[PDB]
């Protein structure tokens, strides 16, 4: 009589699988469907028929459940490339010993960069554990950026992109992963909290996205501090930028440290960017003599002399001899100093936090003169107080 | 009256006025410090040709949103690579409607 | 939506070294609209509204200066010619006399005439210029002249036929009464140049003067002079303003050379045409309305007449925008409203709004309405059968899509060659780029945050879009672009249309051409049996079946919707519901021995004669599940009891099925055909015995002297 509702309640009552399963289609509830996938026990023709319902509706992940309940697998594969569902495809292959998704996600990421979708290819390696890829994709789309107006902000904006995506993916991974674990998966966990006490700088600097990001607002920084007095800071920031050498190519991070070093007077910084500026891997002739021409104004006006400064006692290891402030390579210790993203002074000092979403060294009395409500890399948009107590309570538990 | 005193509370500048504050900087800066750089007989004009205009980069305290830097970030690249608009004059949309 | 051009005619005889001119100043247009006149230096140009040409030559001579207004007198009969020789003329206008036109009264005031009005309900006559303003009576035959301090510009007379108002240049606009008394005065600091009075209106049935200053304001006035507060400004300075009839539109040209429509409240629908110089005068076509008429009225005529000497006539037709999605239609009425219609009722739910509606789609229990850079969604309260609509959330963000649609917890917006997904705070979420424009999209059930969408470009490839997938799945190709595409109940075969009104249904689990149809203007699918096809062409609509020959009917309308014994046939803009007869195919089904989808038809609602006959047949084909469900659904006892004795009867004995069907005939009143079915096989003792029972013993005894009995 076309009433699917007091159907499927009669069926309910009554233990009746199969018309329960069609009166769930007809209203469209498929939670009456997982339900149902939750109670039919084992092994039966009706699997196959949700995991098609399942598979035409869109859901592959309840179908692909509903296929390995069955006993098949393939055609778990099948759907989860139809409906272009990677991860749970990449996981399947994994546990499956299945060979070629790999090549398939390589045609398929091919004809979408054909198709001039470079960031559809760029989340597409993202969702395959493919960072790399994305990576070298979003170096090319920066510096097809330079190519125009350039707006360095924009290029920044892109760049937190990619970290966030990538700190999103990787955290529903682990809430995925977390949830519902046994005694084995709490050793694994445990070993690798042990791997993460004694860590290693390479391994967290190749795992952080935040580079370019981070690379780029110090540019930005820098200019900024530059134009507005605060040589000091600018220079700092220079040196930064010198301290990353990946995103930014040598001839603006050396340019920026010329002009900073210029208009402070400190001219060792300066002598050095322009030795590194006369051949950074190719110049014209006419470029290079210009160059030279430069370096010898300067540098004949008046011998380069060093600016006397404060050298501060060093933080980094129990050794008495001083370090410059400017100076963050700390030789001779191997102990480099964590940045600050609020001014670029190194953290030389006890009050140092950072937020749960770029973990970047906060400086309080930077914040605190700046009067910053956000963060200024990633912009976390809550109250800062709360973040130093928080970052107290860590170090207490230290 | 309500909609326009909240509209104006919120205001999140979608396109139209994310950065515009587009003012010569080229002669404003040279008033600032090039003075020194022009008495003396020093030329560092090509070593300026790397820094960008400072009044189009923007300086304050906003509010970053996951979703609204996805769609400003794609919006980019759209009119970077000038894909939508070529198909669009070839699509001769005004034509058919 | 579509404005179209109708006819133009060009007045190019400029004469240099002459104060005779090519500009045309006014366009009197007729109550009925059967005639149309015009004003040019030293002449006066008689039209036809439908084709454009003189129906009487141009009349010269007359005047010896320029004519500046011509109006007529709300009933065809009569003009009004003013020229600057200082002189109104009146003449007597009828279609039918031999002479045409023919002035009737010419008088004139001490300087040049500028302006001229007429009174709707006593036909008086109001004229003022330079230094003297007059009035007209036709039956006393007296004019009454008075002297002012500055020419008025503009003059117009109240719908009531009580109130007068003029404006001057120097900013004074006057009201006043039939005995021209200083009733109001307001002084302002810019010229006036266009005044009219609001028509009177049951809604409203009260009447303000509404004037266009020359600071780039608009301003309407009360009887008593105190402004209404209004004020709203324009980015061009106006220069002509017409109500239209009941006052629904208002009309407005001037600077910018573009002659605009508006609301009556002041929203902005149209822009008619772009002449590339100021429009002096446009005008409305006045609608005639009958008691109790239907009608959608979407045509609209306009008049304008510019300055270079260009009288050009516009059309403006209305598109329609509806949505059907269960138990509801909704569509829009006259512009601003949407109507909501149940079809079983006829009842209507009528919503108004202020500014224009460009999309209506409605979804489970929740409609959405798309206002000019505005959203508004409206719920539904289930447990009562009567509807109550209540405003859950409003979004105030500017949004710019040809088609639009509303799902569970989000929005979908087509603009371009583009696809956006809004939520329903009003921040975009993901966007969707195509090769070329989205055409037709149609939306599937499914689970929130999870519904499904088939997609059709101008190049005809055929896409499905999933809210998280992010990634276009390309269903199929077709080389003609695509104009509206349907999916079947079950989701097994799909039916698209091509621009050359051609329709082609494609399954899904293999991409072939099944049927192929020329002609085909609309199309549905069951949303039942998830077999039957109803497709509409302009005059005939054809249903068919798995394998079936078409069903025509010539009725007139176009198919929307198909339901369960129910087909929806739409008309200009009304609807209706039409039952169909499912015994053709019934009897197709019974002639190739599929009594379950012969079964799964009929219990569509098909009448119980119908029933018995499929219960009949069931029983005799040895079906006797569908045979007792049919002799179950309508209430019977005899055959169900002969049902259950064929059913016990069946294991053990022969079943022979001549006895069943004798016994099946017999049961109705006819008898003979029972009798020769028992006799032709060989039942002769059980047809004595049988019909022995009923006390008629002599055709017994017809019948046992044929019959034996091989017993012993
Ligand atoms: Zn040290
Ligand atoms: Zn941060």
């Amino acid at each position: 009589n076309f009433q699917w509702d007091k159907a499927a309640k009669q069926y309910a009552l009554a233990k009746y699988n199969p018309g329960l399963i069609e009166a769930y289609t007809r209203i469209q509830d498929y939670e009456g469907l997982e339900k149902l996938i939750a109670e039919i026990p084992e092994r039966n023709e009706l699997l196959q028929d949700m995991g098609d319902r399942f598979q035409q509706a869109g859901l592959c992940d309840a179908a692909v459940k509903c296929y390995e309940k069955f006993g098949d697998i393939k055609q778990a594969i099948d759907c989860c490339v139809l409906l272009n569902h990677w991860n749970l495809a990449v996981e399947l292959a994994e546990q499956y010993n299945f060979v070629q998704i790999e090549g398939l996600l390589v045609q398929y990421a091919n004809q979408l960069l054909e198709k001039r979708r470079k960031l559809e290819a760029a989340e597409l390696y993202r969702k395959a554990k493919r960072n790399t890829e994305a990576a070298k994709i979003l170096s090319q789309i920066a510096d097809d950026l330079t190519e125009r107006d350039a707006n360095p902000l924009n290029i920044k904006k892109m760049y937190v992109m990619a970290a966030l995506e990538v700190d999103l993916y990787k955290k529903r991974m682990l809430d995925a992963t977390m949830t519902g674990q046994a005694t084995s998966t709490a050793k694994t966990l445990n070993s690798l909290i042990t791997s993460t006490i004694n860590t290693s700088s390479a391994d967290k600097i190749l795992n952080n996205p935040w580079r370019g990001a981070e690379a780029w607002h110090f540019f930005i920084l820098a200019q900024r501090q530059l134009y507005n007095g605060q040589f000091k800071y600018a220079l700092k920031s220079a040196l930064r930028l010198g301290e990353y050498e990946l995103e930014i190519d040598q001839k603006k991070i050396y340019s920026l440290i010329a002009i900073a070093a210029y208009y402070n007077k400190s001219f060792r910084e300066c002598s050095r960017a322009f030795v590194k500026l006369q051949n950074l891997e190719n110049i014209t002739e006419d470029e290079k003599e210009r160059y030279e021409a430069i370096a010898v104004s300067i540098f004949t006006k008046h011998p380069p002399l060093d600016s006397p400064c404060e050298y501060t006692p060093c933080v980094g290891k129990n050794c008495s001899q001083q370090v410059s402030e400017y100076d963050i390579h700390c030789r001779a210790c191997g102990s480099n100093f964590s940045p600050c993203v609020a001014s670029g002074r190194p953290i030389f000092q006890k009050e140092f936090y950072q937020c749960k979403n770029c973990r970047h060294k906060m400086i309080e009395s930077e914040v605190s003169r700046l009067k910053l409500y956000n963060c200024a890399l990633c912009h976390s948009p809550i109250d800062f107080k709360r973040f130093t107590e928080s970052n107290n309570n860590n170090n207490n538990n230290i | 009256a309500q909609e326009q005193e909240v509209s104006k509370v919120s205001a999140p500048p979608n396109q139209p006025t994310v950065q515009v504050q587009d003012i010569n900087e080229l002669q404003k800066f040279t008033k600032i410090n090039t003075l020194p750089q022009t008495e003396e007989g020093v030329d560092l004009s090509q070593l300026m040709q790397i820094l960008s205009p400072v009044e189009d980069i923007k300086e304050k305290d906003e509010a970053w949103e996951f979703l609204q830097l996805k769609t400003q970030i794609y919006e980019i690249v759209s009119n970077m690579y000038g894909g939508n608009e070529l198909i669009d004059d070839d699509d001769e949309d005004d034509e058919n409607q | 939506m579509k404005c179209s051009e109708l006819w133009t005619e060009i007045i190019p005889k400029n004469d240099p070294n002459s104060n005779i001119t090519n500009q045309v100043w006014s366009c009197s247009f007729n109550n009925d609209g059967s005639i149309l006149l015009a004003c040019v230096g030293d002449a006066i140009l008689v039209y036809d509204s439908f084709t454009g040409n003189l129906v009487n030559k141009a009349i010269r001579g007359g005047q010896k200066e320029q004519i500046n207004c011509i109006k007529f007198s709300k009933d065809g009969k009569r003009f009004a010619t003013a020229s600057n020789d200082k002189t109104v003329w009146v003449w007597s206008f009828d279609v039918n006399k031999n002479p045409k036109l023919a002035p009737e009264v010419k008088y004139s005031h001490t300087d040049k005439v500028l302006c001229l009005a007429f009174n709707p309900l006593t036909h008086q006559i109001f004229s003022g210029g330079a230094q003297d303003y007059a009035l007209w009576t036709p039956d006393q035959q007296s004019i009454e002249k008075s002297k002012f301090k500055d020419k008025i510009i503009t003059c117009a007379w109240s719908w009531d036929g009580l109130y007068l108002g003029f404006g001057t240049m120097g900013g004074i606009i006057g009201i006043r009464n039939r005995a021209l008394e200083q009733l109001a005065e307001i002084q302002r600091s810019f010229p006036i140049w266009c005044m009219d009075w609001t028509p009177i209106t049951p809604d409203y049935q009260n009447s303000v003067l509404v004037v266009g200053v020359w600071e780039q304001s608009i301003a309407h006035y009360n009887i008593q002079g105190q402004q209404l507060g209004s004020d709203k400004k324009l980015t061009y300075d106006p220069i002509d303003i017409n109500f239209s009839t009941q006052g629904e539109f208002l009309l407005v040209s001037g600077t910018n050379n573009k002659c605009t429509l508006y609301t009556r409240e002041g929203g902005f629908l149209i822009d008619v045409a772009t002449k590339n110089d100021w429009v002096w005068n446009n005008k409305l076509k006045p609608v005639i309305k009958e008691a109790g008429s239907v009608a959608v009225q979407d045509q609209l005529h306009v008049a304008l007449t510019t300055n270079d000497g260009e009288i050009s006539m516009f059309k403006i037709q209305q598109l329609t925008v509806h949505a059907l999605e269960g138990d509801k239609y909704a569509y829009r009425d006259n512009l601003t409203d949407i109507v909501v219609q149940s079809m079983s009722s006829n009842q209507r739910i009528r919503l108004k709004c202020k500014e224009l509606v460009k999309n209506i789609s409605i979804y489970k229990d929740k409609l959405a309405a798309h206002l000019t850079e505005r959203i508004l969604i409206y719920g539904t309260s289930s447990e009562d059968s009567q509807m109550k609509y209540k405003l859950h959330k409003r979004i105030v963000k500017k949004v710019e899509a040809h088609i639009l649609e509303i799902v569970s917890n989000h929005l979908i917006a087509c603009v371009k060659n583009k696809v956006q997904l809004y939520q329903l705070s009003g921040d975009l979420e993901k966007e969707w780029v195509f090769d070329s424009r989205v055409n037709c999209i149609k939306i599937i059930g499914g689970m929130p945050n999870k519904e499904g969408a088939y997609v059709g470009l101008k190049n005809g490839q055929i896409f499905k879009i999933f809210v998280d997938n992010s990634f276009p799945i390309p269903i199929l190709n077709h080389n003609i672009s695509i104009k509206n595409i349907d999916a079947s109940q079950k989701r097994k075969r799909l039916a698209v249309v091509d621009k050359n009104s051609n329709l082609t249904v494609y399954d899904l689990s293999n991409k072939e051409q099944v049927f192929q149809e020329m002609n085909i203007v609309s199309c549905a699918f069951n949303n039942n049996f998830d077999d039957l096809l109803a497709f509409s062409s302009t005059d005939t609509t054809f249903i068919r079946c798995s394998n079936h020959p078409p069903l025509s009917q010539k009725i007139s309308g176009q198919v929307v919707g198909f339901k369960a014994n129910k087909l929806f046939v739409l008309n200009d803009n009304v609807m209706s519901t039409i039952d169909v007869s499912m015994t053709q195919t019934m009897i197709k089904y019974l002639e190739r021995k599929e009594f379950q989808s012969a079964y799964e038809i009929s219990l569509l609602g098909v009448t119980d004669q119908d029933f018995l006959y499929l219960g009949n047949e069931a029983l005799i084909a040895t079906q006797f599940a569908i045979a007792r469900k049919c002799y179950t659904r309508i209430k019977k006892l005899d055959f169900i009891y002969l049902l259950e004795k064929a059913e016990k009867d069946f294991k053990k004995n022969t079943f022979v099925e001549g006895f069943y069907q004798g016994e099946i005939y017999a049961l109705q009143t006819k008898f003979y055909e029972a009798e020769n079915a028992l006799t032709k096989s060989n039942l002769a003792s059980q047809a004595k015995e049988m019909w022995i029972i009923l006390k008629e013993f002599d055709k017994a005894m017809r019948i046992t002297d044929t019959g034996a009995s091989p017993i012993n």
